[PDB]
């Protein structure tokens, strides 16, 4: 049966190449391949194609930095001069009689990126709301990097628990992650305490911002 | 085998 | 140059229908072959159906067959993908796509992906959002959309004119299943009380159209 491997992950430093490898099941080492970029919540681009002579036919606006070869069953993607927009899903695609087939796709993680203090904005329930007899606290995280943050509400100074719904980090435009972290409460407890606080943790270092009534 | 020219002619 | 758009995703019940369509421009449409790829959450690109140009010929992967169609108007230049019988599982992105193969033999060779429209085959039922204020040498404000589904959500402000600072984040999943996000915009503080800030909410799904004032 025909089908594409690759490996789930690849990585190498900002400025440096990389190789990613598709390789075709046996009885397929002369089929054409595809080479297809995703990158985090977009839809796919396609880059080049390679058969077992390498060659291309690379799509438009794909960079020089990009290139493919080949070896027996195996196909490859080089990408050399990483950046940051590099980091993506790279997904080999061949086709056979009546079918298409990918391989799992590989992310690739583009390493030594600049560290990036997280900026937190941190909004209280609105009035609206407070009429419509519920309460929201919005903690917004963006700018920081690499993408983990933990997240601390505190009822003045006790912290709390209850009512929390925090995002996992996503990689914006910028290059930097992204990240939210909601606290429910009813509006007698927003109205009983001096006030709230949300604590972002990066790093070991921890940004907190505090909001009243 | 060999691969056709066109997955679904 | 090539061009692919989707359309037609949207909510469905498990063993519901729904017709999907793909406008396609920029090329003559019947002399290429027209493939429809998905992308469940979180996982990889997975084959759909191929419709040869004529339409004379299709194609599926067994994980559709039997309940999912494919077809084409070679004069709308228009892909179709008709599901009957829909299950959790095919909850998806789906991809329009044109795949060349070998002739061509350059630019030709060239394949195209569309944006992708999502599906949804759950037994949730739609809800619309709650659009709430955020207030206030710079000052942020913003929009609360509480309480969606399903994704997505469009936020826009001030009709499209105000485009700079603006970051509208990832909307969280909360454990109720309803989604919850908020449009962020950073302004100078000078024009807060000259400018009028208007976020444009929009949530197909549930046709709700919501545009909210945000004042100190």
């Amino acid at each position: 049966q025909l089908v594409l491997t690759q490996s789930p992950s690849a990585s190498a430093s900002l400025g440096a190449s990389v190789r990613l490898t598709c390789t075709l099941s046996s009885g397929h080492s002369s089929y054409v391949i595809a080479w297809h970029q995703q990158q985090s919540e977009k839809g796919p681009r396609y880059l080049m194609k390679v058969n077992s002579d390498g060659s291309h036919s690379k799509g438009d606006g794909i960079p020089d930095r990009f290139s493919g070869s080949s070896s027996g069953a195996e196909r490859y993607l080089t990408i050399s001069s990483l950046q940051s927009e590099d980091e993506a899903d790279y997904y080999c695609q061949t086709w056979g009689a009546g079918i298409l087939v990918f391989g799992g796709g590989t992310k690739l993680t583009v390493l030594s990126q600049p560290k990036a203090a997280p900026s937190v904005t941190l909004f209280p329930p609105s009035s609206e709301e407070l009429q419509a007899n519920k309460a929201t606290l919005v903690c917004l995280i963006s700018d920081f990097y690499p993408g983990a943050v933990t997240v601390a509400w505190k009822a003045d100074s006790s912290p709390v628990k209850a009512g929390v719904e925090t995002t996992t980090p996503s990689k914006q435009s910028n290059n930097k992650y992204a990240a939210s972290s909601y606290l429910s409460l009813t509006p007698e407890q927003w109205k009983s305490h001096r006030s709230y606080s949300c604590q972002v943790t990066h790093e070991g270092s921890t940004v907190e911002k505090t909001v009243a009534p | 085998p060999l691969q056709p020219e066109q997955p679904f002619p | 140059e090539v061009q692919l758009l989707e359309s037609g995703g949207g909510l469905v019940q498990p063993g519901g229908s729904l017709r999907l369509s793909c406008a396609a421009s920029g090329f003559t449409f019947s002399t290429y072959a027209m493939s429809w790829v998905r992308q469940a959450p979180g996982k990889g690109l997975e084959w759909v159906s191929g419709i040869s140009g004529s339409g004379g010929s299709t194609y599926y992967a067994d994980s559709v067959k039997g309940r999912f169609t494919t077809s084409r108007d070679n004069s709308k230049n228009t892909l179709y993908l008709q599901m009957n019988s829909l299950r959790a599982e095919d909850t998806a992105v789906y991809y329009c796509a044109k795949f060349s193969g070998k002739d061509c033999s350059g630019t030709s060779c060239r394949d195209y992906w569309g944006q992708g429209t999502l599906v949804t085959v759950s037994s949730a039922s739609t809800k619309g959002p709650s659009v709430f204020p955020l207030a206030p040498g710079t000052a942020a404000l913003g929009c609360l959309v509480k309480d969606y589904f399903p994704e997505p959500v469009t936020v826009s402000w001030n009709s499209g004119a105000l485009t700079s600072g603006v970051h509208t984040f990832p909307a969280v999943l909360q454990s109720s299943g309803l989604y919850s996000l908020s449009s962020v915009v950073t302004v100078p503080s000078s024009s807060l009380g000259t400018q009028t800030y208007i976020c444009n909410v929009n949530h197909k799904p549930s046709n709700t159209k919501v545009d909210k004032k945000v004042e100190p």
